[PDB]
């Protein structure tokens, strides 16, 4: 039941470098349910003064990472991601 | 739904007579591109075209 409940359609954030879209952190919530993404999915690890200015156009660089066990572990890749609105 | 994506694929196989339809996620930027069936209890569970199954209720749906 957690994987179907889990398998629902989730927003990402967008990015200006051409890479895939990525979860902003590693959790979602969805069908009474606060998921986690699975093991390796890519994610962003914003800092709490990013998120407070994180709007439609990118203003700060993001860490990219990957889900593990629900922490967005980052690998040192920075990005210019944004939020859609 | 432009950055929407499925982050999770159902992995077992959903009983075709709980289905109603089904779209896909429409930015190519999407890790892991997925169908996203709309079930009679008005639920989106997202599952991977990759598997036969997902691809003979696709046309199941269609028709």
């Amino acid at each position: 039941y957690e994987e179907a409940r889990c398998a629902c359609p989730a927003r990402h954030l967008n990015n200006t470098n051409g890479t895939v879209l990525k979860l902003l952190g590693c959790h979602y919530f969805c069908n009474g349910t606060l998921c986690t993404a699975p093991d390796g999915y890519p994610c962003y690890n914003l800092t709490a003064q990013q998120v407070r200015t994180l709007t439609t156009y990118p203003n700060t660089s993001c860490a990219v990472g990957v889900c593990m066990k629900g922490t967005c572990v980052k690998n040192g890749t920075m990005e210019q991601c944004f939020k859609t609105p | 739904t432009s950055t929407t994506c499925c982050y999770r694929f159902i992995n077992k196989k959903i009983p075709k007579q709980r289905l109603e339809s089904y779209r896909r996620t429409t930015s190519s930027h999407c890790p892991r591109e997925a169908v996203i069936f709309k079930t009679k209890l008005d639920k989106e569970i997202c599952a991977d075209p990759t598997q036969k199954w997902v691809q003979d209720f696709m046309k199941h749906l269609d028709k």
